[PDB]
RNA sequence: CUGGGCCAGCAUCAGUUUUGGUGGCAGGAUAAAUCCAUAGGAAUGUAGCUUGCCUCGGUAAGUAUUAUAGCCUGUG
RNA sequence: AGAACUGGCGAUGCGGGAUGAACCGAACGUAGAGUUAAGGUGCCGGAAUACACGCUCAUCAGACACCACAAAAGGUGUUAG
RNA sequence: UUUGCUCCACACAAUAUAGAUGGAUACGAAUAAGGCGUCCUUGUGGCGUCGCUGAACCAUAGCAGGCUAGCAACGGUGCACUUGGCGGAAAGGCCUUGGGUGCUUGCUGGCGAAUUGCAAUGUCAUUUUGCGUGGGGAUAAAUCAUUUGUAUACGACUUAGA
């Protein structure tokens, strides 16, 4: 829950003489360190298969780096979450350079707008959106128009000293 | 030779303290021109003087001096911590203080 | 008058090809180009020539300059270089007061104590010849 | 780093100005604030007037003369914001304060003395555009301050004087930058440029 | 005895050959050649306290100085530089300045 | 009478444990690993980069 | 005038500790990128070409996938 | 008002919660140097008017556990779904 | 009441000081806009330029800044005078004209500095207040007591008395 890395977690039920070689399951988990990621792996597995980590084991844990960490992409994000009064699915879009960058703004946004802390959200799917205008959401489409430019009116420069011998301007 | 100063000016702000308990044993100084603990690292170990007037002459002078030295930086804005042979009087919170350029390990 | 007059604020635009001066960080001091807009607050930049690594940056740690050159959006580092060079961006920058003052201020800061002394003596010379002028017309 | 600092109150946000000006006193620096009447408070005028009335209701019940004092002048409304930010009842407090003066308009010596702004307390830098605010002068007047027009009259009279003054200045600074021109490109000038001067 | 033997030169700024302590000094980057300067005889016991001013002292000053001044002169404004006292001006920041 | 810390103070470092002498002399607190080329198999990358 | 006595500065150390500069290694998709090669694509379609608009400079739609810009994806 | 287990107060200062028997932190010979806890860092006051993404304008905004209260029900305010 | 009283000079003893140590360096106004320069129809005008901080500008070299000789300017700066003016928000300060005088690091010479011994006490600021000299100056009242009653518990108030 912080500056996110994304991990492959791969685990399985412990072998039995009856079933050596039990099936392997993978999740992609966003977390900040690997102790959290494996926690998170088990949290989800327990809600999906009978297994507690006391009957299972983690076979591999590997960080998945962004393939094109400077191509700008538009991501579709699918999320399940709890409100003070129920639980909701929700599709949002995020424009960024990496999943890991996108996911982190997802979490800030769920916090800002819906007052959802991390314990309350599940990431359902995160996906680069291939064709522009499969993009559904205005506040990301806006950036997709041709020869896009804008000013940044009213610039405030931070001052290094407490007094200034001239009245400042906001001119950019 | 209008100017003769070989010290940097500083101000004596406070003793070290928590909200309701102070420690006269350490003094907090704000050195002119120093804005970051990085900058203030230059001044650590340098000598300071608080310089005052009195009525009784001593070595035929009415000027007196309390010496001390900068010991570490303080917080994020260049404030520095200082110990003095004595302990700055406290009426002097706000008074000017002088921070020398020796011991120089330029 | 008799034309409609409307002076319009001539803002530096965030746009592909806009060249920016990096305020903070490790690439502090260097020029990079906006390659692609990310949102109202972030952009992809790239400063191959100054050796600032193509990266997503927050506009608040950058300052827009008046210079801009032709660059297709999304352009990878290689073609950013080709284009930046074709455009003679550093040439233009160097020629500005803005870049000149930075240089001036940099040079002052490197002055030796002996050097500071010479500047004094030279100043006093210039002063002298100036005050007699400023006294004749 | 100045014996006395003189601040133009104009376009400054009370509480943030008050905050910086108070730390200045507690660190030994003399301050005079002028033009207190063109100080701002954030949020529209009805709310601020309302606030001042809530403050007006407080008085010692048995003797309103010993209960809180309600100062209506802009300078003094500011002084209140400041005073609350200084341990004004201790010796050191009174000393900090004595280093500070506040004025409506800018009365003489200060009128020929430079003024500075405080960026971190400057409204236009600080308030987000669109957000409503209040002129301290207008607020005072509405709760009984008598000298808005007098200070207004005096300011225009001053401003005429200051213009003439600034115009001579500029004209002089023309002659200098002119008559300089010859020396401006001279061997000594090229030398100075080599060392950044 | 850990100290620095210092000159001036005397004729330049009135400072005689002398002991100075290294922690009370800033080293500028400006430097005169000291090749043709004797200096072998000078040591701790030279300064040893045994009012007046010894004739040797006065003659060594002239021996050492003449050569130093001869070097100092090859560089314009060096003499003047050394005659002039150092001080901090409003604005100076020791932790920033080059020297 | 005074605990000296072998982690500063090479003298007592050498007092407890020699070897240190050779440890340092031979470097080996650095020391290059060998070099192999072994590649991961298809399937490992297929699933790393899966979905 | 020495000596004690005490106090201080610097130096070389010891104990504790705080704040910098720098060297060599290890791992991972033996980082991911960039860069290079190659295959294949598309559009917020670059050059051409088509047809009305022109002030004939340029221009708007349409064709057109590298050309008189470039980008994306795979593999190496 | 009355029981269960444990931990406290009572018998106990200290740091935080402005204040406060019982909460949080932490228990106490005389001191020096360092580091932290809980809690804080606009100014009162030691400590970034720090950095980052949003959201909010209240003619009765809001602002931090114990804690110094607020509900049913409504809004073509604005946000995201 | 005998000493007295007052303003200006510079002279000794006490005394205090929230804290000098190169300079508090003056348009106004806007900020989704401005400053400056230049032109003019003097404007919601035209052209040029600047910002991205005062990291400026000004000042700054000499025994804490000595003694001496010149060149070139005819400037700079201090001082005490002087011709005009302007400033009432708390003006108590500002601009100006004319000489005189010291200094001038714009530039070129001749001397000096030590032993205060390797840092420590080493530049003097401005307030009061008592006295000391020489000049200019000025030459009262209030209170108690007595009295009025427009006043009054007592003080207080208000009247009158050479």
């Amino acid at each position: 829950m912080a500056h996110f890395k994304e991990y492959q977690v791969i685990g399985r039920r412990l072998p039995t003489e009856s079933v050596p070689e039990p099936k392997l399951f993978r999740m992609r988990i966003f977390a900040s360190n690997e102790v959290i990621a494996k926690s998170r792996y088990w949290y989800f597995l327990q809600k999906l298969h009978k297994v507690k980590k006391a009957s299972g084991e983690i076979v591999s844990i590997n960080q998945i780096n962004e393939a094109h960490p400077t191509k700008v992409k538009n991501f579709g994000v699918w999320v399940r979450y709890d409100s003070r009064s129920g639980t909701h699915n929700m599709y949002k879009e995020i424009r960024d350079v990496s999943r890991v960058a996108a996911v982190e703004t997802l979490y800030q946004d769920m916090a800002a707008r819906h007052r959802a802390r991390f314990r309350s959200i599940h990431i359902l799917k995160v996906a680069e959106i291939e064709k522009t205008a499969d993009v559904k959401r205005q506040y990301v489409k806006q950036f997709l128009t041709k020869d896009l430019k804008f000013p940044l009116p009213h610039r405030v420069q931070k001052s290094t000293k407490t007094f200034s011998y001239k009245r400042p301007s906001t001119f950019y | 030779a209008e100017s003769h100063r070989l010290y940097v000016k500083g101000k004596h702000l406070s003793y070290q303290r928590s909200k309701r308990v102070n420690n006269p044993n350490v003094s907090l100084i704000k050195i002119e021109g120093v804005a970051t603990p990085q900058d203030a690292q230059f001044y650590l170990g340098k000598r300071i003087a608080y310089v005052y007037r009195a009525s009784k002459e001593v070595r035929g002078s009415k000027i007196r001096v309390m010496w001390g030295k900068v010991t570490r930086t303080h917080g994020n804005s260049g404030v520095v911590r200082a110990t003095f042979r004595n302990n700055l009087p406290a009426k002097t919170f706000g008074a000017s203080v002088r921070i020398f350029l020796y011991p120089s390990n330029i | 008058s008799t034309d409609s007059i409307v002076k319009a604020s001539n803002w530096r635009l965030v746009e592909v090809g806009r060249v920016v001066l990096i305020k903070k960080g490790q690439s502090a001091g260097k020029l990079a180009a906006i390659v692609e807009i990310i949102d109202q607050k972030k952009v992809l930049i790239d400063g191959p020539k100054a050796g600032v690594p193509r990266q997503a940056i927050n506009l608040g740690q950058v300052v827009l300059t008046p210079l801009t050159f032709a660059l297709p959006r999304g352009a990878r580092t290689a073609t950013v270089s080709k284009k930046w060079a074709a455009a003679a961006v550093c040439e233009k920058w160097a020629a500005s007061s803005w870049a000149k003052k930075i240089a001036q201020r940099e040079r002052r800061a490197a002055l030796t104590d002996f050097e500071r002394f010479q500047v004094m003596v030279l100043r006093k010379q210039k002063r002298y010849t100036v005050k007699k002028a400023l006294a004749k017309a | 780093v100045e014996p006395v600092v003189v601040i133009d109150g104009k376009g400054h946000l009370v509480g943030r100005l008050a905050s910086v000006v108070a730390k200045q006193l507690l660190n030994g620096q003399k301050i005079v604030v002028v033009r207190a009447e063109e100080l701002n408070i954030s949020g529209e005028f009805f709310r601020n007037k309302l606030k001042y009335h809530d403050f007006l209701r407080k008085a010692t019940a048995f003797n309103k003369t010993r209960g809180p004092f309600h100062f209506r002048a802009p300078s003094r409304i500011f002084y209140k914001a400041l005073r609350g930010m200084v341990s004004h009842k201790t010796a050191r407090g009174k000393a900090a304060l004595e280093r500070l003066k506040v004025f409506e308009g800018i009365p003489p010596p200060y009128d020929k003395k430079k003024r500075v702004v405080v960026p971190q307390a400057l409204r236009v830098l600080r308030l987000k555009p669109g957000r409503k605010y209040t002129t301290l002068g207008k607020l005072s007047t509405s709760v009984g301050w008598k000298y808005e027009d007098v200070v207004a009259k005096l300011e225009a009279k001053r401003k005429v004087s200051s213009a003439e003054y600034y115009a001579k200045k500029r004209a002089f600074t023309k002659k200098v930058a002119s008559a300089n021109a010859t020396a401006a490109e001279s061997d000594v000038a090229k030398q100075l440029a080599a060392l950044g001067y | 005895d850990n100290t620095l033997l210092i000159s001036g030169p005397f004729k330049v700024n009135g400072v005689p050959l002398r002991r100075v302590n290294a922690r009370y000094v800033i080293a500028t980057s400006t430097k005169v050649s000291v090749e043709g300067v004797n200096v072998e005889k000078f040591n701790v016991e030279y300064f040893a306290k045994e009012k007046e001013i010894k004739a040797e002292r006065v003659e060594d000053q002239k021996v050492v100085d003449k050569a130093l001044i001869a070097e100092i002169k090859k560089t314009p404004l060096l003499k003047q530089y050394l005659s002039a006292s150092f001080s901090l001006k409003n604005g100076d920041k020791p932790h920033m300045l080059k020297f | 009478v005074l605990k000296k810390n072998p982690l500063k103070n090479k003298q007592v470092l050498l007092r407890l444990n020699p070897y240190a002498k050779v440890f340092a002399a031979e470097k080996l607190g650095s020391k290059k690993a060998e070099k192999t080329g072994t590649k991961p198999a298809a399937v490992f990358t297929e699933t790393l980069k899966h979905d």
